[PDB]
C-alpha cells in the first residue's frame, strides 16, 4: 500500500534522525577553545591581468602552479603565464554564453561548456601548430554547470536538468549516469584519490557519489536556500558548503553531521566561491559585497579582508603548492595575491 | 582706470568726487561680501565631489570640475580688496599683492567663460551624433596654459600710484596716461573682443541648434514629458550667460574709445556697476549647472 | 608538415641570386624562420633569421649588408636575396622552422636544402674528438665544451643536440639539455653542468650511425661544433 | 503504479542509507585539528616565506 | 634570448583591440513569443541569414544581434537571468484566439517585473490584425472578458481595450517606456520601427549622461 510505504519512510527518517542525534557528544566550539589565534593576515596584489572585454565566469590553475586558464562572455578562453604576465594561447569559441572551464592534469587538453548543452574538449599539443577542437559531447537536456577531469580519457559533468554523468572521451558516449536530485545542480568537487565526489543542487541539500558503483551513500541537509559553491578539505574527509543566505558550513563524512557555521551580523549578501588553503587552516570566500573574506577554519572568527575589486567576485582559486590566491571579478580583471 | 597727470601726480574734480564719494566706498563691500560667502564653500564642495566621488570619467565631469576650480580660485583673495575699499582707497601691503589681485581676477573670470564654451560644444556634439575624456584632459591643459601666457603683463608694469592732494596711494584704480594709450590698450581691448565674442557665438549657435533638434515633430511621443524639461534647462542657462557678462565688456570698449580719442574718463561708474553684475556668476553658476539634477545632488549629499 | 626549397645552381663571380622556400601542412603565419648553411665537407654555420610579424631581422657578420631576407604570408613563401657572391659561399642551404612560447620545442623541422656553387664576444664551442669507434649493442657517450656558463638566472640551460644520417637533413634529438623531442626513441639522454656537456646512448642499433652536433642558443650569433662521427 | 514505484525507490534508498557505521564527533574533531597542526610549517599563506624564495617578487 | 615570447603576446593584444571597436557598436535584442505567436513566419519574412539561437544582421550601418530562446524560458532561477546587457525585449502575442490570451498575458507579468530588467525597453507586437476584423463582426469579446465598456463591434474600442490590459501590468511606470504596434505581413517596415524605438532609448540614456535632466 502507498500509505504503508509512506509510513515506513517516515519511520526510517525518524530512525536516521535519532541515530544522528545520538552521536553528538560534544562540539568543535568547545574542543578547540584553547588554540592560539592566528592574528591578522594581510595580503597585497602582486599582479593584475588585463585583456578581457567583458565579465569573467571561470578560472582553473594548471598542475605546475604557473599557468592558468580563463573564460569570459566575449566568447574567448585565454591561457596566461602568471610569473611574467604574458599570453600563451587565445582560443575563440562557437558560443558566446559560457559558464565553465577546466585544465587537464597532464597539460594537454582543456574543456569548455555553457548554454548550448554541449561540452567541448580542445587539444593543445599538435603538429600543425594551432589549437583545434577534438571532441563535442552532447546528450544533456539542460545547460552545464561544472566539469572536471579524471585523466585524459574520462570526464565528469553536471547539468541543469537534475543529473550528473561520466563520459568516455575516446568513444563519445555516456558510461554512467547519476540521478536522484529534485532541482538543478550547481557545483561538484572531486576527491584527492579520485574515487568519490560531491554535488550541491539548489534544494538546500548536498550528496556524496561513488564513481565505480553509481549509487549515492549519503545526503546532507541544513541550509535555507540555494547552494552555489563546494570544495573538499585537503584530507579528503570533510567539505565546506556555501549558500545564498550569507552562510558557510563545514560538514564531515564519517559522523554524518554538521560541524561549523560561519556567519556574521554585517553580511546580508550571497556567496559565490569557496576554497581551502594547503594545511587546512584558512577558508576563503568571495561575496557579492565586492570583496573577499578570510576565515579561520577552527575558531570561526575573521582573519582578514582582500578588497581590491569594484564589482562582484565570481572566481577564486589556490595553487597546488600553496603560494598564491587568484580572484576574478565582473570588472574584466584577474588578480594574484600573496 | 582713471587717468593721472605728472613725481607730483594729480587728478581733476570729477575723479576727486568719485574716489571720495558713496559708490566706491559703501556700495561695493556689500556685493563683494555676498559673493565671497556664497561662492567659496559651494564651488569647493563641487570640486571635491567631481574629483573624489566620480567612478566613470565622463567628460562632463572633467569640464565641470575645472570650472569649479576656476571660480574657487577667483573668490579667495577678496579680503585684501575689501580691506582696500574700507580703508578709503589706500593700500599698505606692497606692490606684489596689488599685482596678484589684478592678474588673478581676470585670469579666473576668463577661465570660467572658456570652460562654459567647451561644455556647450560637448553637449551639442553628443546629442547630434548619438577618447572624449582624453581630449578633455588635453583641452583643459591647453586652455590653462594659454591663460597663463596672457595673464603675465599685468605684473610687469607698476600698478600703484601716489596722489598727494588726497594723500592716497591707490592700487590700479588710478594710472598714468602714457601707458593707457599703449600696451594696456592693446591688452584690454584684446581680452574684451578676442576672448569673449567668438566663444559667445559658438555657445549661442550650439544651444539654439540643440533646441531646434529636440523640438522637432519627427520623434516619438513617449519622450515628450522629458524633452520639454530639457528645454527649460537650456534657456535659463544661455539667457543668463549673455546678460551677466555682455554688459561688462561692451562698456569697457566704450570706455577706452574716449581715452584714445578725447581724454575724458566719465564712464567709470558704469564699469563699476557692470563689474558688480558680472561677479555674481561665481555664485549663480553652481545653482543652475550643478544642483538642478537628480544624480549629482544625491552623490553630493551622500558623500 | 612539408617544406621544399629551390633556386640554387651555378654562378660565376659577381652576379646575384635569389632562393625561395614553399610551405605546406601547417600554420605558416605563426612561426619564425631560419636560414642555415653547410660547407661541402665541414661544419654548420648560421646565415639569417626572420621573425613573426616581420618585426625583427637578424643577420651574421660575414653576411650583413650584402644579403636580404623576406617573407610573403598569403602565398606562404620565404625569400633570401644574395648579392656579389664570392668563392667562400659555395655551400648547401637549409630552411628551419621555429616557435617561442613557454614549453615549446624550437628547431623541430628541417627542409631538404639546395646546392649553390661559385666558380670577439662570440661564444665558442669545442667538440672533443673527431671520430669514435663503436660496437653494436654497447653504450656510447659523447661530450662538448663551452666558453661561458649557459645557466641563466631563470633556471634554464640552452644547449641543443642534433643528428645527421648519411645522405639527409638533420633532425632534433635533445633540447634544453635534458628534454626529448617528439619521435625520438626513449634511449637517448643528456646531462652536464655549466661549461661541460655530455650525451649518452644506451644499446646502439642500426641506422644510429651519422654525425652529431651541439648548438648554443644564449645570444646571437649561434655557434656550432666540429662534429663527431661514429663509424659502424 | 508510478507512485508505488517512486515510494519503493525512496524506501530502498533510505534502507541502503540506514545501515552505515558512525563515529563520535569528538574523534573527528581531534583528527582534523591534528592534521591541521602537523602541516603548519609548510603553508606559505599562513606562515610567510623570506623574499628570496618568493617567485612572484 | 627567448624574450621573443613577449613579442608573441603583443600580437595577440592587437587582435583583441580590433574587436573592441566593433563590440561597442553592437545592439542586442532578446526575442520572446509562443508557439502560435507567428515567430516562425516573422523570422522568415525578414530575410535573415536546439538551445539558444542567434541571428546577426545590419540595418543602415548599425549591427544588430537577435537572441532567440526556444521555449527554455520556463527556467525560473536567477542564474538564467544573465542577459543584463540587452537593450530591448520583444514580445510577439496572438490577438485572434481569445481563450489563450490570459495564458500569454500571464507570462508578461513574470518577465517584465523582474529586477534585472529595470533599465530596458519593451516592444510589443500584436499579430495578424485581420482575424480580429473577421471575428469582431461575428463573436463577442464579452463571453471571455467582462470589462469591455464600449460597443463590442468596433475595432478601435477593442484595440484600445487590449493595449490597456497589457499596459496595466507594468509597475514602476516610468524608467523607460513601453511601445506597441500592429502588423500582419508588412515584412518591410519592421526594421524601421525597431530602429526608431532603439534610437529613442539611446536618447533616453544620453540625456542622463550629460546631466541635462
Amino acid at each position: 500500500e502507498l500509505d504503508q510505504l509512506r509510513q515506513e519512510a517516515e519511520q526510517l527518517k525518524n530512525q536516521i534522525r535519532d541515530a544522528r542525534k545520538a552521536c553528538a557528544d560534544a562540539t568543535l566550539s568547545q574542543i578547540t577553545n584553547n588554540i592560539d589565534p592566528v592574528g591578522r593576515i594581510q595580503m597585497r596584489t602582486r599582479r593584475t591581468l588585463r585583456g578581457h572585454l567583458a565579465k569573467i565566469y571561470a578560472m582553473h590553475w594548471g598542475t605546475d602552479s604557473r599557468l592558468l586558464v580563463s573564460a569570459s562572455q566575449d566568447g574567448k578562453l585565454i591561457i596566461w603565464d602568471s610569473y611574467t604576465t604574458n599570453k600563451v594561447h587565445a582560443i575563440p569559441l562557437r558560443s558566446s554564453w559560457v559558464m565553465t572551464c577546466a585544465y587537464a592534469p597532464s597539460g594537454n587538453y582543456v574543456a569548455c561548456g555553457g548554454l548550448d548543452n554541449i561540452c567541448s574538449i580542445y587539444n593543445l599539443k599538435t603538429r600543425e601548430g594551432n589549437v583545434r577542437v577534438s571532441r563535442e559531447l552532447a546528450g544533456h537536456t539542460g545547460y552545464l554547470s561544472c566539469c572536471r577531469f579524471l585523466d585524459d580519457n574520462q570526464i565528469v559533468t553536471s547539468s541543469g536538468d537534475t543529473t550528473c554523468a561520466l563520459w568516455d572521451i575516446e568513444t563519445g558516449q555516456q558510461t554512467t549516469t547519476f540521478t536522484g536530485h529534485t532541482g538543478d545542480v550547481m557545483s561538484l568537487s572531486l576527491a584527492p584519490d579520485t574515487r568519490l565526489f560531491v554535488s550541491g543542487a539548489c534544494d538546500a541539500s548536498a550528496k556524496l557519489w561513488d564513481v565505480r558503483e553509481g549509487m549515492c551513500r549519503q545526503t546532507f541537509t541544513g541550509h535555507e536556500s540555494d547552494i552555489n559553491a563546494i570544495c573538499f578539505f585537503p584530507n579528503g574527509n570533510a567539505f565546506a558548503t556555501g549558500s545564498d543566505d550569507a552562510t558557510c558550513r563545514l560538514f564531515d563524512l564519517r559522523a554524518d553531521q554538521e560541524l561549523m557555521t560561519y556567519s556574521h551580523d554585517n553580511i546580508i549578501c550571497g556567496i559565490t566561491s569557496v576554497s581551502f588553503s594547503k594545511s587546512g587552516r584558512l577558508l576563503l570566500a568571495g561575496y557579492d559585497d565586492f570583496n573577499c573574506n578570510v576565515w579561520d577554519a577552527l575558531k570561526a572568527d575573521r582573519a582578514g579582508v582582500l578588497a581590491g575589486h569594484d564589482n562582484r567576485v565570481s572566481c577564486l582559486g589556490v595553487t597546488d603548492d600553496g603560494m598564491a590566491v587568484a580572484t576574478g571579478s565582473w570588472d574584466s580583471f584577474l588578480k594574484i595575491w600573496n | 582706470s582713471l587717468i593721472g597727470k605728472v613725481t607730483v601726480f594729480s587728478v581733476d574734480e570729477f575723479s576727486a568726487s568719485v574716489l571720495t564719494g558713496k559708490l566706491t566706498t559703501v556700495f561695493l563691500p556689500i556685493v563683494y561680501t555676498i559673493v565671497f560667502v556664497v561662492g567659496l564653500p559651494s564651488n569647493g564642495m563641487a570640486l571635491w565631489v567631481f574629483l573624489f566621488r566620480t567612478k566613470k570619467k565622463h567628460p562632463a565631469v572633467i569640464y565641470m570640475a575645472n570650472l569649479a576650480l576656476a571660480d574657487l580660485l577667483s573668490v579667495i583673495w577678496f579680503p585684501l580688496k575689501i580691506a582696500y575699499h574700507i580703508h578709503g582707497n589706500n593700500w599698505i601691503y606692497g606692490e606684489a599683492l596689488c599685482n596678484v589681485l589684478i592678474g588673478f581676477f581676470y585670469g579666473n573670470m576668463y577661465c570660467s567663460i572658456l570652460f562654459m564654451t567647451c561644455l556647450s560644444v560637448q553637449r551639442y556634439w553628443v546629442i547630434v551624433n548619438p577618447k572624449k575624456a582624453n581630449i578633455a584632459i588635453g583641452i583643459s591643459l591647453a586652455i590653462w596654459l594659454l591663460i597663463l601666457l596672457v595673464t603675465i603683463p599685468l605684473y610687469v608694469v607698476k600698478q600703484t600710484i601716489f596722489i598727494p592732494a588726497l594723500n592716497i596711494t591707490t592700487c590700479h584704480d588710478v594710472l598714468p596716461e602714457q601707458l593707457l594709450v599703449g600696451d594696456m590698450f592693446n591688452y584690454f581691448l584684446s581680452l574684451a573682443i578676442g576672448v569673449f565674442l567668438f566663444p559667445a557665438f559658438l555657445t549661442a549657435s550650439a544651444y539654439v541648434l540643440m533646441i531646434r533638434m529636440l523640438r522637432s515633430s519627427a520623434m516619438d511621443e513617449n519622450s515628450e514629458k522629458k524633452r520639454k524639461r530639457a528645454i527649460k534647462l537650456i534657456v535659463t542657462v544661455l539667457a543668463m550667460y549673455l546678460i551677466c557678462f555682455t554688459p561688462s565688456n561692451l562698456l569697457l570698449v566704450v570706455h577706452y574709445f574716449l581715452i584714445k580719442s578725447q581724454g575724458q574718463s566719465h564712464v567709470y561708474a558704469l564699469y563699476i556697476v557692470a563689474l558688480c553684475l558680472s561677479t555674481l556668476n561665481s555664485c549663480i553658476d553652481p545653482f543652475v549647472y550643478y544642483f538642478v539634477s537628480h544624480d549629482f545632488r544625491d552623490h553630493a549629499k551622500n558623500a | 608538415v612539408q617544406l621544399v626549397e629551390s633556386g640554387g645552381g651555378l654562378v660565376q663571380p659577381g652576379g646575384s641570386r635569389k632562393l625561395s622556400c614553399s610551405a605546406s601542412g601547417f600554420a605558416f603565419s605563426s612561426f619564425g624562420m631560419h636560414w642555415v648553411r653547410q660547407a661541402p665537407e665541414k661544419g654548420l654555420e648560421w646565415v639569417a633569421y626572420i621573425s613573426s610579424g616581420s618585426g625583427t631581422i637578424y643577420y651574421a657578420d660575414t653576411v650583413k649588408g650584402r644579403f636580404t631576407i623576406s617573407r610573403d604570408d598569403p602565398k606562404n613563401t620565404l625569400f633570401l636575396q644574395m648579392t656579389s657572391l664570392r668563392s667562400e659561399d659555395t655551400a648547401m642551404y637549409y630552411c628551419v622552422r621555429s616557435i617561442y612560447y613557454y614549453g615549446s620545442s624550437p628547431f623541430d623541422f628541417w627542409g631538404q636544402g639546395t646546392t649553390l656553387t661559385v666558380s670577439s664576444a662570440d661564444i665558442v664551442m669545442t667538440q672533443a674528438t673527431s671520430s669514435v669507434p663503436v660496437t653494436p649493442g654497447e653504450s656510447v657517450s659523447i661530450s662538448c665544451r663551452s666558453s661561458k656558463s649557459l645557466l641563466h638566472s631563470n633556471g634554464n640551460t640552452y644547449l641543443y643536440w642534433f643528428l645527421q644520417r648519411p645522405g639527409q637533413s638533420p633532425q632534433l634529438l635533445i633540447y634544453r639539455m635534458s628534454n626529448l623531442a617528439s619521435g625520438v626513441p626513449d634511449r637517448f639522454s643528456g646531462s652536464g653542468s655549466g661549461t661541460a656537456f655530455t650525451l649518452t646512448i644506451s644499446r646502439l642499433e642500426a641506422e644510429d650511425v651519422g654525425v652529431y652536433y651541439c648548438m648554443q642558443h644564449l645570444e646571437y650569433p649561434l655557434t656550432f661544433g666540429a662534429g663527431t662521427k661514429l663509424e659502424l | 503504479t508510478a507512485s508505488i514505484a517512486q515510494a519503493r525507490k525512496l524506501v530502498e534508498q533510505l534502507k541502503m542509507e540506514a545501515n552505515i557505521d558512525r563515529i563520535k564527533v569528538s574523534k573527528a574533531a581531534a583528527d582534523l585539528m591534528a592534521y591541521c597542526e602537523a602541516h603548519a610549517k609548510e603553508d606559505p599563506l599562513l606562515t610567510p616565506v623570506p623574499a628570496s624564495e618568493n617567485p612572484f617578487r | 634570448e627567448d624574450k621573443a615570447a613577449a613579442e608573441r603576446s603583443k600580437e595577440i593584444d592587437k587582435c583583441l583591440s580590433r574587436e573592441k571597436t566593433y563590440v561597442k557598436r553592437l545592439v542586442k535584442i532578446l526575442l520572446l513569443g509562443a508557439d502560435n505567436s507567428g515567430k516562425s513566419t516573422f523570422l522568415k519574412q525578414m530575410r535573415i541569414i536546439k538551445g539558444i539561437h542567434e541571428y546577426d544582421f545590419e540595418i543602415k550601418n548599425v549591427p544588430f544581434k537577435m537572441v532567440d530562446v526556444g521555449g527554455q524560458r520556463s527556467e525560473r532561477k536567477r542564474w538564467f537571468e544573465c542577459f543584463d546587457s540587452v537593450t530591448s525585449i520583444l514580445f510577439l502575442v496572438d490577438s485572434s484566439d481569445f481563450n489563450r490570451l490570459t495564458e500569454s498575458l500571464n507570462d508578461f507579468e513574470t518577465i517584465v517585473n523582474n529586477r534585472v530588467f529595470s533599465n530596458v525597453s519593451i516592444i510589443l507586437f500584436l499579430n495578424k490584425t485581420d482575424l480580429l476584423e473577421e471575428k469582431v463582426q461575428i463573436v463577442s469579446i464579452k463571453d471571455y472578458f467582462l470589462e469591455f465598456e464600449g460597443d463590442p463591434h468596433c475595432l478601435r474600442d477593442v484595440q484600445k481595450f487590449l493595449v490597456e490590459c497589457f499596459r496595466n501590468k507594468r509597475r514602476d511606470q516610468q524608467q523607460k517606456p513601453l511601445y506597441h504596434h500592429f502588423t500582419t505581413a508588412i515584412n518591410t517596415e519592421n526594421a524601421r520601427l525597431i530602429f526608431r524605438d532603439v534610437k529613442d532609448t539611446i536618447l533616453h540614456d544620453n540625456l542622463k549622461q550629460l546631466m541635462l535632466q
